[PDB]
DNA sequence: TTCCCAAAAGCCTAAAG
RNA sequence: AGACAG
């Protein structure tokens, strides 16, 4: 999901991740967005 | 163009007759014989200026700043012959000259 | 965002909408990148960048 | 009571006398014992093709030089009264020029320079062109609405353009078959410019088929086939919106596959030419070498051996021709480039190379010839992928011996299946996370009905594992065709979920999965010749088929030969030259010059060969600072010579 | 490895559909005048009492205009190229893929039409490159020597006759063009005579 | 009618040279000053010099590139054109004895630049 | 092809100041004309401007009336258009606040003419 | 911009004084 | 490095 602002040109991406509920493994999407440009 | 102007200025009889058809060939021969000795020394700005003035109907003036030394000497001989035939003998004397 | 159909007033509201309502566009999107309807023909925002 | 003429006497006639012959049926008598019944115009064309024979008055003219050589005069009139004559094509006239020049070559003791023969061939073609352009100023060809109507109004074409099931089988094998049968009939259309040109190769059949018959399944920018075909051809108007848009996308595909595929292909061609330019000299003669290469001749690769010497029985050398049925599928001892102990360091003999070396000009770089031939063929194939796209029959995916032990095919044109033997043990699928990024979406969607299976995953390798912990990895993708998990297994994964692994690979238990259901649905996508070119590049420069992995070039040539001949018809001599350019002698001792006789030596990668063979050849390739700043380049080691050396310096020989 | 040759021209390839020679090229008036600048200067100086400056002035003045003198000079240059059809030269089509992309030709005549900025390469030598008359400009390098002409003789068109990928076959690049093949078809494959049985009877 | 009508033909017997001797491109004022363009066409690229080096011996190709690169060789070619009774069919264009190989400007620049680094490419003995 | 003749409009720009001066290519000995007038026709050899570098020491060589008319292809700067092409118009820009005028007296007739017309036009615009 | 592919970094595992 | 021509 690509959203432009006056300053930034942000992008919202997603990946998968695992977590245990009631002892059983479950998979959910984690939505991330790099915002600190110096991170790259 | 510079190579062509070198090969052009290597001849004098044709250019002299292009300036003036009525020029004896004996003067041309004498000037060439004098070039055969004068080519050793250096060429000075007044000589080049006079040769550029006299010979522009057949040879471009600015080419004098690009052509080689032998071509300049032959053009000086042709200009001296033209001056000698015309009657300006004093200036003709100052064509093939050494500094001192 | 109000024109599109989102009610953002603060960037945290935007993050909540993306995490809850706009996340539908991340895995199975009703609209498509291939189309060109519902798009603007902007001139000034790029000239006066 | 036909007329009579003699081949040699008729050839000696002047052009004015030759064209001033009556319209007749005449018996042409050749220097052999066969006589040909022919009409005057075919005879005149035959003589204009025979033109190279004028300069050699002592070479007999066999009966097969004539264009209409099908008819032969015999005692029984049953064999020549009604026989179809040889079609006159540009290819046919070139073939007759070829026959004449090689008759000249073979009649002598092969002591004729082939350059002279090629000179005579172009001279004959030029005289033919001039005489045809001058004399045939009224026998022109004309096109208008009348010809298109004449082809269009044929009742069988009209039937072949109606009542058609919109499928690949029902269009591109039935209706196109009917239209081909109509066109190929030698009696239906006579005097029609379009079909007269079609019967002689002037027009390729594919365009006329797409015009008169239904246009078939255009392609999008990505090489996928639309489900719904085009009902209308080009003679009738494609007036709908869907069909116009999809053919427009075909045109867009043409533009892009031109531009960017040229961008990559020319770079690969440059690298191949740079590397092949090391193999320089082809010296005519024979090296009398005893080393032979045991090559397996197969059906597909037989045409690639068209010029090469090999040992027959009783130790005799014969060269493969275009037609050998007995040798098909058998191992023969060819005389290859490898194992040629020619004195030259970069030179090979004529016999070891092949018959093709005769066509090679005298002072030519043979490695460049091989590289240029490959570049032409691959560039043409990559650009004209659209030419082969006229048929919507997607290239089927083949299963290897290891893959067939786990996967089967049937009950569906595209999708694969799991064999019942996998029920014996609790097998388990392992896939990469890189190739499965949008998979978890199936968990969030509560109805996997409208969800496309192709967007979930794009697989190229699957590890089937069972507990002991053994199992095997299988390659499922065919170049551009990346296999995707079927809807049934997407539902199973949604029901069962998965788990990661230390190797960061998704692991799925296949226990409880309903078998005999679709598995690894294959996309309806054409294989790209661009991917095949990438495969060629990777070959030349869990088990893959890189060239360096092979021990000896003898067992390495057939793999490359088959791989190339799958899509480009490349001679075996060119493949041998390229592989021999790839070779290296004593790679341990850091010696990079070409091995002699050609087998005693390993293989090497492209970059090391380019940057460690000759610095002059390394300057024209990438990263000049790497060999400039290299200790080995300063060592006084024997090295090969490259033409750029003379260009690296100003021209000083020594 | 090569950059920006001198004595080089580049022009749209429009050809001659006339009885000609395959090793025959027709450079036009402007290309002939500028490319053969010093040849024309030499001829003017040798024949007429003209200074080299006058020679350049005449040549440049008569590039966009026609005259009989410079045409005669072109004809005499091509004639004085004695053991050749004309002035040897190399002709390039880009991209250089095959042997036939670069081929030797011999200049035979500057065209008298000033409006023809065209280059009459032979019809036969068209298929060796991918040269079609759809508005493509090809390159032309004038060989300044007989030694270079003899060297280029190895790039002459007769070198690509024999196919480099077939043992005994002429390359498909020598096949006749469309119109000529169709003319030959319409001439030879016509029912202008009765069948053989009816012809005998 | 279309554009690309011609009129862009660029025939040039001899092209003006940079101070570092090599033909250059034409600037606007100096490109609109000649009847028809006077550009030095790059008819010898990497692919063209490949084809020449392979079809013909590298000798003649190096000679052509030396005539183009070395200004003295080009001057000798023009002098041979002008100082011949037959400007066509000149026996030898550049007398290599008078003008030896190795004077081409790019190659001399490359060799000098390497020598400034302490290295020089030379033939194996 | 006569029915299909494209019309081509082109612009030729020449600068002459202290660096160089216009030659005489459209006028006789009596009248000095550097470039064609409006509605005039370019020479059979399409040549305009032909400006020559200004050198005082070469005055009796490259400033004689014959030398001004004569064009040396080398050492001179001409702009070469299509011959026979009718001139549509001319735009003149002049820096009039240089006390020593670089152009010698005599070779500034058409220049001053067109500059005066353009100055009147722009002055009337400014007055409006 | 994104895919190719080689070369250097870096890491666990293993052999000799 | 963008467009155009092949
Ligand atoms: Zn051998």
């Amino acid at each position: 999901i690509f959203i432009p602002f006056r300053r930034t040109k942000l992008t919202f991406k997603q990946t998968d991740h695992h977590y245990m509920c009631n002892g059983q493994r479950k998979i959910m999407y984690v939505i991330w967005s790099q915002i600190h440009n110096e991170m790259a | 163009d510079i190579v062509a102007y070198n090969l052009d200025a290597l001849d004098v009889v044709k250019l002299v007759h292009k300036i003036d058809d009525t020029v004896p060939v004996e003067l041309i021969q004498e000037c060439l014989d004098c070039v055969a000795v004068t080519a050793t020394k250096d060429i000075y700005p007044h000589q080049i200026l006079l040769a550029q003035w006299v010979m522009h109907k057949a040879f471009p003036a600015r080419a004098f700043s690009h052509i080689n030394k032998n071509a300049v000497n032959h053009l000086l001989a042709a200009a001296q012959s033209l001056m000698w035939h015309w009657g300006f003998q004093q200036v003709a004397v100052f064509m093939q000259v050494e500094l001192y | 965002l109000k024109t599109v159909g989102v009610n953002v007033s603060t960037i945290w509201e935007l993050l909540y909408e993306i995490m809850t309502s706009l996340a539908h566009h991340l895995y199975a999107t009703d609209i498509d990148e291939t189309s060109m309807y519902g798009k603007r023909l902007t001139v000034l925002h790029y000239l006066m960048s | 009571n036909l007329n009579r003429y003699k081949a040699r006497d008729l050839l000696n006639l002047s052009y004015d006398d030759l064209w001033s012959l009556p319209s007749e049926w005449h018996l042409i008598e050749f220097d052999d014992g066969k006589t040909v019944v022919s009409v005057d115009r075919i005879t005149k064309l035959s003589v204009l093709c025979w033109y190279p024979l004028k300069h050699y008055k002592d070479c007999p003219i066999p009966s097969d030089h004539h264009i209409d050589f099908n008819r032969i005069l015999t005692d029984n009139p049953k064999d020549y009264l009604n026989v179809e004559g040889g079609r006159v094509t540009s290819k046919a006239m070139v073939k007759h020029l070829n026959k004449a020049i090689w008759n000249i070559y073979d009649w002598s003791g092969e002591t004729v320079d082939p350059e002279v023969l090629s000179k005579l061939a172009i001279e004959g073609k030029n005289w033919l062109y001039n005489q045809t352009t001058v004399k045939l100023s009224e026998y022109l060809a004309t096109l208008s609405m009348f010809d298109i109507a004449e082809v269009y109004n044929h009742p069988k074409v009209r039937e072949a353009n109606h009542n058609i099931e919109p499928t690949t089988y029902g269009i591109e094998k039935i209706s196109y078959g009917k239209v081909k049968e109509v066109f190929n009939d030698p009696t239906q259309f006579i005097g029609n410019s379009i079909i007269e040109g079609l019967r002689s190769g002037t027009q390729k059949t594919e365009q006329l088929l797409q015009a008169f018959a239904w246009r078939g399944f255009p392609t999008d920018i990505n090489s996928d086939i639309f489900k719904y075909p085009v009902t209308t051809g080009y003679i009738d108007g494609i007036w709908n919106l869907y069909e116009n848009m999809i053919e427009s996308r075909s045109g867009t595909k043409a533009l892009l596959y031109n531009k960017e595929l040229l961008r990559v292909t020319e770079y690969f061609n440059r690298k191949s030419q740079l590397i092949a330019q090391y193999v320089q000299r082809l010296h005519p003669g024979d090296c009398k070498t005893t080393i032979l290469a045991e090559y397996p001749v197969t059906k597909l690769t037989l045409k690639a051996f068209k010029g090469k010497y090999y040992q027959k029985e009783d130790g005799k050398l014969d060269w493969i021709r275009g037609n050998e049925t007995h040798l098909i599928g058998t191992k023969q001892k060819f005389r290859s480039v490898f194992g040629c102990n020619h004195p030259d360091s970069q030179g090979i003999c004529m016999t070891c190379y092949g018959r093709l070396g005769i066509n090679i000009p005298k002072g030519t770089n043979i490695g460049q010839v091989a590289a240029v031939s490959m570049g032409d063929k691959i560039t043409s194939a990559v650009l004209s992928t659209k030419h082969t796209d006229a048929s919507s029959a997607v290239e089927q995916y083949k299963l290897g011996k290891i893959e067939s032990n786990y996967l089967r095919t049937g009950e569906i044109p595209e999708t694969l299946y799991l064999k019942k033997e996998l029920t014996q043990k609790d097998y388990r699928l392992v896939i990469a996370r890189s190739e499965a990024e949008n998979l978890a979406d199936i968990l969030m969607i509560d109805d996997l009905t409208a969800y496309p299976a192709t967007s979930a995953t794009e697989l190229t390798s699957l590890a089937l594992v069972y507990d002991d912990e053994c199992g095997d990895v299988l390659t499922v993708s065919l170049y551009n065709r990346r296999a995707s998990l079927s809807i049934e297994m997407l539902k199973h994964i949604k029901m069962v979920r998965w788990e990661l692994d230390q190797r960061d690979n998704i692991v799925i238990s296949l226990r409880g999965f309903d078998f005999n259901l679709p598995f690894l649905t294959l996309p309806n996508k054409h294989v790209n010749m661009y991917e095949v070119m990438k495969r060629f590049q990777s070959f030349l420069h869990t088990s893959k088929t890189y060239l360096k992995n092979y021990k000896s070039p003898i067992e390495a040539l057939p793999v490359f030969a088959t791989m190339a001949n799958e899509k480009i018809s490349l001679n075996i001599s060119h493949c041998e030259i390229l592989i021999y350019a790839m070779m290296i002698r004593s790679a341990q001792y850091r010696d990079y010059r070409l091995p002699k006789p050609g087998i005693n030596g390993q293989f090497e990668k492209y970059n090391r060969l380019m940057q460690c063979r000759s610095l002059g050849g390394a300057m024209a390739f990438e990263k000049q600072h790497e060999p400039l700043n290299n200790p080995g380049s300063f060592l006084n080691k024997m090295r090969n010579d490259h033409p750029y050396d003379l260009l690296v310096k100003g021209g000083k020989l020594r | 490895f090569g950059a920006r040759l001198n004595a080089t021209a580049r022009a749209v390839i429009t050809s001659i559909s006339d009885p000609h020679d395959y090793d025959e090229l027709h450079i036009p008036w402007g290309v002939g005048c500028q490319l053969l600048k010093y040849h024309l200067t030499n001829k003017l100086k040798a024949k007429f009492n003209m200074t080299t400056r006058e020679a350049f002035s005449f040549v440049y003045e008569n590039v966009l205009q026609y005259n009989q003198i410079i045409a005669d000079l072109f004809k005499e240059l091509i004639a004085e190229a004695a053991p050749y059809k004309g002035m040897g030269c190399t002709f390039h089509r880009n991209p250089t893929l095959q042997r036939g992309s670069t081929q030797q030709f011999f200049i035979t005549k500057v065209k008298d039409d000033i409006n023809d900025n065209s280059i009459s390469m032979s019809v036969l030598c068209l298929k060796a490159p991918n040269a079609d008359f759809d508005g493509d400009q090809l390159n032309l390098t004038l060989m300044p020597d007989v030694y270079l002409t003899k060297a280029t003789e190895r790039i002459a068109p007769h070198t690509w006759v024999l196919s480099i990928d077939e043992p005994h076959e002429i390359s498909g690049n020598l096949e006749l063009q469309g119109p000529v093949v169709e003319t030959i078809i319409n001439w030879a494959h016509e029912k202008y005579l009765p069948p053989l049985e009816e012809w005998l009877k | 009618l279309l554009e690309k009508i011609g009129e862009d033909w660029s025939a040039a017997a001899s092209v003006k040279t940079q101070p570092f001797g090599l033909p250059s491109k034409l600037n606007n004022a100096d490109r609109a000053s000649t009847p028809g363009r006077e550009t030095a066409i790059r008819s010898f690229g990497e692919s063209e010099t490949r084809s020449y080096n392979c079809t013909v011996g590298p000798g003649p190709t190096a000679e052509i590139l030396d005539q183009t690169n070395n200004p003295l060789a080009h001057a000798a070619v023009i002098e041979s054109w002008l100082t011949a009774e037959k400007p066509s069919s000149v026996p030898v264009a550049v007398d290599r004895e008078k003008i030896p190989f190795g004077g081409s400007r790019p190659v001399a620049m490359f060799d000098h630049l390497l020598e400034c680094s302490g290295i020089a490419l030379e033939y194996a003995p | 092809l006569k029915r299909m003749m494209p019309t081509s409009y082109s612009t030729a720009v020449a600068n002459a100041g202290r660096k160089a001066f216009f030659l005489n290519m459209y006028g006789d000995d009596k009248i000095y004309k550097p470039f064609p007038d409006i509605g005039d026709v370019i020479r059979p050899d399409g040549v305009i401007f032909a400006i020559r570098d200004h050198d005082d020491d070469l005055a009796p060589a490259e400033m004689t009336p014959r030398a001004l008319r004569t064009l040396d292809r080398t050492f001179d700067r001409a702009v070469i258009g299509t011959p026979g092409a009718k001139v549509i118009d001319i735009d003149i820009w002049r820096d009039e606040r240089v006390n020593p005028s670089p152009t010698p007296t005599g070779m500034d007739a058409q220049l001053v003419k067109y500059h005066t017309h353009l100055s009147s036009y722009y002055r009337e615009l400014l007055k409006i």
